[PDB]
RNA sequence: GCUCUCGCAGACCCGACGCCCGCCACGCAGUUUUAUCCGGUAAAGCGAAUGAUUAGAGGUCUUGGGGCCGAAACGAUCUCAACCUAUUCUCAAACUUUAAAUGGGUAAGAAGCCCGGCUCGCUGGCGUGGAGCCGGGCGUGGAAUGCGAGUGCCUAGUGGGCCACUUUUGGUAAGCAGAACUGGCGCUGCGGGAUGAACCGAACGCCGGGUUAAGGCGCCCGAUGCCGACGCUCAUCAGACCCCAGAAAAGGUGUUGGUUGAUAUAGACAGCAGGACGGUGGCCAUGGAAGUCGGAAUCCGCUAAGGAGUGUGUAACAACUCACCUGCCGAAUCAACUAGCCCUGAAAAUGGAUGGCGCUGGAGCGUCGGGCCCAUACCCGGCCGUCGCCGGCAGUCG
RNA sequence: GGAGCAGAAGGGCAAAAGCUCGCUUGAUCUUGAUUUUCAGUACGAAUACAGACCGUGAAAGCGGGGCCUCACGAUCCUUC
RNA sequence: GACGUCGCUUUUUGAUCCUUCGAUGUCGGCUCUUCCUAUCAUUGUGAAGCAGAAUUCACCAAGCGUUGGAUUGUUCACCC
RNA sequence: GUCUACGGCCAUACCACCCUGAACGCGCCCGAUCUCGUCUGAUCUCGGAAGCUAAGCAGGGUCGGGCCUGGUUAGUACUUGGAUGGGAGACCGCCUGGGAAUACCGGGUGCUGUAGGCUU
């Protein structure tokens, strides 16, 4: 079998709206840069971004 | 409600761990502390001075004074809604250094070490570190053998 | 776990390899799913419930689709699943008629929903198989095993009952 | 307001023009990562301490009762005890060996590193130790991602709150009372939930086009007027969508699926039927059996198969004659569970509410597909203002 | 340690912090710093030092009240 | 229908304090209409430890009726 | 290969019972004149060296008890975040991540610092 390299680039999306957020989500995202929705954005992963990601 | 006295709530954080009461050991006294080092402050209840509060039990803090039988600590409280810093006299007892800054430092001795052989040996290395690469495509013999057939079970009720 | 028509495909996945064992062993399921993001994290939610193994220390070595070997024959098929009802879970048998695996599976899905209101979460599919004709237990199937099968089709409903919306002539059923 | 930071780019020009390679600001953060501590909740435990608590078993001592023939060394050893030992059932907000998830703190460098020298009245076997100071050399700026920061004065209003997920205290409970955390409402319109401070979507300058969210698409009412898919369900109170606006235990030979067991060509099941019974009713009991009776009981029948009957309402010889098969009938049947929908359980006061009309080859329920509809949300464009660029123009220099 | 440590409870403690003797008055005189409640105000309570004078012990040391968490009180006036 | 256990109702009394304190006339009776059904009678039925008569338990059912007095302000009550 | 003296971590070191101990040592042991303490030279203090490993101590053992460390229990229990999921509720399933603790079954059973001895 050959498993290949998972991968360094995701693109994230904002698909859900400001209102009734959680601050450490609100942090996250605007971390990301996702301040509106549909607002996407190029990430490098890591764990690190990885984390984040499930965070929001 | 309730008290505003100095050890409510302390019932099992000044407490001492399951067989390992009695007499303290002396290392713990013998440490050294100057100051500027970080210890992390514990405060154990075997010891009835100089013992820190409650809100300080678990925190980390760096030595601004030495004296006879205890130290100067500059701990971050928050308040409400500031972070501030107090300064407590605690005991040795109560404290132990932290690992985290040893840690630091001796990465520190080792990027100027590594810093020195490159640039006397005329290469270029890498210092900082990186949070956890992806995972660098690979090949994954069978061995010849099929991979084993796992198979959800049926419904037994035990318990 | 939503629905569309499912796909059957081969997850082979094994733990990561630590320096205590170089060689971690591989795992093979078959799993029917509608892509193959749903079929590597039904993956690991059921070798998570078998084995002591997280999508986190492990790797899918291998997902892929596997295809009909011959979708131009019709099979019976055995399923052995269990579920949750309300109640308690159960142990169940159903058997079907299709050209495909994936097909008697997803049967087997929209047959459970409408049967017993159960849904796809609570469903677990644990064992599909190629049943011959004479081995079937279910009159559902074993009414359709003849040579000589023949029926009518009997009362023929309208199905354009909209062009024409307004007619003069009144339907007709026997054809 | 102030203190700084990035820098403005070289008329139109055009990333650059210094010293093999190399370097691209600082700090900060409701965030992760890497290290490193902290904790006693959830869970778990009680053949671990403290308390609580169920049941047997095994042993030998004793202010155990006592134990029948032992006063006589209870000649004794037994019944019971206590007690001990090894097990066992079940628990803890104010128990706990163990012990999470989520969490709290600190660190991740130039204020750093490493060389010399000097001062000290502190410390001292010592040129000590510690602290301070003066010089010198080291930049790969020593995790990710994002971001301009710091700092002072003056200051209004507010100090009745309320609601929701999760956790949680009192209370039978409450649209009750009281906390934690986050979000909301208050202070907020808009799309959807028929209707509604708080739900779901989404937050709003004035417009055009496009597209969506949540929600829908029989008609009211925009959109399925698809030759949509597979099933389930008939209700003489059907059912019909977060909050949410109404139901349970218990049942159903209503129908649908399933689990497990059993019987059957040495012929099932149901019906057409023959011997289908006997001493011994031995025993039991004569207030009851030479069949069928509250009690303990229960055999052999001289039999192709027959009881101490479940058959013939009995003290009765009543006594018809079922249980057991062989001849027809010739292939599947029966039972106990289980959970879908429907039904029973199911009673209130003006006439009434899946929103209404109605809907039953669904306009119901479940699992799904392709289309389609439209918000003040998103995209593109126009216009208005605000903010920022401390942006450009004094070169009107034909 | 299932005892005791003045008392409520929790923590702590074994050649202890318990018990018994011996000697004493660190429960004294002073300036500041800190913690606790906190507005980072005060009181109360407490913790590290520093400067005297002492106690005890062979000594290192320990001691400015009670093993720790409670046991207490501004201005004005009075009194020493 | 004991030991248990599942409900409904708002004709009891509580619990709560959401509306009303720049005012919603506060007990009972009298009068008069309408509704409900958890049916006392009457219509049609099923069951009985229903022979008849009387009665009891259920079902469809609220069409129709459900009184005159003594005492008490009484609602309730009790008696003729 | 060990031991004394002082230790560090503080049971892998403890506890119960059994075996072995060369040489130095550590003890047991002999005594009360002095020092010093007792009701008692038993303890404490002092002065010794006839005998001894009996004991302490050390090493080893035990299908040992404890303790330590793994496996199993178990991706179970619990849990972060999510849904116009289910269910009348009680609660339960799923998605995304984290992830225990008994019973039961293995293995182990003191390392080590400074100074000074003995072991041909
Ligand atoms: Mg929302
Ligand atoms: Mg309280
Ligand atoms: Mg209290
Ligand atoms: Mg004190
Ligand atoms: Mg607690
Ligand atoms: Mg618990
Ligand atoms: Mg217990
Ligand atoms: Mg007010
Ligand atoms: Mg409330
Ligand atoms: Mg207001
Ligand atoms: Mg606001
Ligand atoms: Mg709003
Ligand atoms: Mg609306
Ligand atoms: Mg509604
Ligand atoms: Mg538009
Ligand atoms: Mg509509
Ligand atoms: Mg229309
Ligand atoms: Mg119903
Ligand atoms: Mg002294
Ligand atoms: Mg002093
Ligand atoms: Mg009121
Ligand atoms: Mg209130
Ligand atoms: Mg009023
Ligand atoms: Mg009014
Ligand atoms: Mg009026
Ligand atoms: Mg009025
Ligand atoms: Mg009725
Ligand atoms: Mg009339
Ligand atoms: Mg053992
Ligand atoms: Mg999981």
């Amino acid at each position: 079998f050959y498993v290949p390299a998972e991968p360094k680039l995701a693109f994230v999306i904002r698909i859900r709206g400001i209102n009734g957020v959680s601050p450490k989500v609100r942090k996250v995202l605007q971390l990301l840069r996702l301040r509106q929705i549909f607002n996407g954005t190029f990430v490098k992963l890591n764990k690190a971004s990885i984390n984040m990601l499930r965070i929001v | 409600t309730n008290t505003k006295g100095k050890r409510r709530g302390t019932r099992y954080m000044f407490s001492r761990p399951f067989r390992k009461h009695g007499v303290v050991p002396l290392a713990t006294y013998m440490r050294i502390y100057k100051k500027g080092d970080i210890v992390d402050i514990k405060g154990m209840g075997t010891v009835q001075k100089g013992m820190p509060h409650k809100c300080y039990h678990g925190k980390t803090g760096r030595v601004y004074n030495v004296t006879q039988h205890a130290v100067g600590i500059v701990v971050n409280k928050q308040v409400k809604g500031k972070i501030l810093a107090k300064r407590i006299n605690v005991r040795i007892e109560h404290i132990k250094h932290s690992k985290s800054r040893d840690s630091f430092l001796k990465r520190v001795k080792e990027n100027d070490q590594k810093k020195k052989e490159a640039k006397e040996k005329g290469t270029w290395v890498q210092l900082k570190r990186q949070p956890a690469p992806p995972r660098e495509a690979h090949f994954v013999r069978t061995n010849g053998k099929e991979p084993e057939l796992l198979e959800p079970i049926p419904y037994e009720f035990m318990a | 776990k939503a629905s569309g028509t499912l796909r059957e495909y081969k997850v082979v996945g094994r733990c990561l390899p630590t320096p205590k064992c170089h060689t971690p062993p591989l795992y093979r399921m078959r799993i029917f799913a509608p892509n193959h993001v749903v079929a590597k994290s039904r993956f690991w939610y059921f070798v998570s419930q078998l084995k002591k193994m997280k999508k986190s220390s492990g790797e899918i070595v291998y997902c892929g689709q596997v295809f009909e070997k011959s979708p131009l024959r019709v099979k019976n098929f055995g399923i052995w699943l269990r579920y949750d009802s309300r109640s308690g879970t159960h142990n169940m048998y159903r058997e079907y008629r299709d050209l495909t695996t994936a097909g008697a599976v997803t049967q087997c899905y929209r047959d459970m929903g409408a049967r017993h209101r159960a849904r796809a979460h609570s469903i677990q599919i644990m064992k599909v198989e190629e049943i011959a004709a004479s081995k079937c237990r279910r009159p559902a199937v074993k009414q359709f095993h003849d040579s000589k099968i023949k029926f009518p089709l009997p009362h023929r409903v309208l199905r354009r009952q909209h062009k024409p919306r307004f007619t003069t002539k009144r339907p007709n059923t026997f054809f």
